[PDB]
């Protein structure tokens, strides 16, 4: 059998663009460990990308995931988009390159390595490890030291 | 054993 492990992640930003972090929180068989980091120009759905990229990465071997988050962006791409995204070469319909594409490609070379299961929760209330990486989040948010390299500002 |  894969070793089963629990993620929760969440991304935290204070405008659109603005400062943001992620939160996540990695436990296998009741053991945590918690990753979060703050940026200083942003976007809150880049930051949820994020959160599920460091904490897949940081798995050492191939593992089972149950993959608890509230976001939608990452629900309806997951869903959604990443199919057609790998027929067409990661280009829109329109034939140019998907917004967030270099964050999306990320994710998936991170989930190929795992058995994911997804679990959309609906909020952070009655989720207490969903509403501690929020916290983790929105902690890095205020203290950033990196910058997000990748984000293409748009205003 | 922990896989992280």
């Amino acid at each position: 059998m894969l070793k089963q492990v629990e993620i929760f992640t969440d991304g935290s930003c204070l405008g659109n663009p603005g400062p943001g972090g992620y939160g996540a929180i990695l436990r296998y068989r009741g053991r945590e460990k918690t990753f979060s980091a703050g940026y200083t120009r942003t976007t809150n759905n880049r930051m949820e990308l994020m959160a599920a990229i460091v904490a897949l990465e940081a798995l050492k071997e191939h593992c089972e995931v149950i993959l608890s988050t509230d976001s939608q962006y990452v629900r309806q791409g997951i869903t959604q988009w990443i199919h057609n995204w790998k027929k067409r070469g990661w280009k829109t319909a329109d034939k140019k390159p998907v917004k967030n594409v270099d964050l999306w490609q990320r994710l998936d070379a991170a989930l190929g390595q795992h058995q994911i299961k997804w679990e959309w929760v609906k909020g952070h209330a009655g989720h207490p490890e969903n509403e501690r990486c929020d916290e983790l989040a929105r902690a890095a948010a205020m203290n950033p030291t990196l910058e997000d390299t990748g984000y293409q500002v748009e205003v | 054993d922990i896989p992280f």
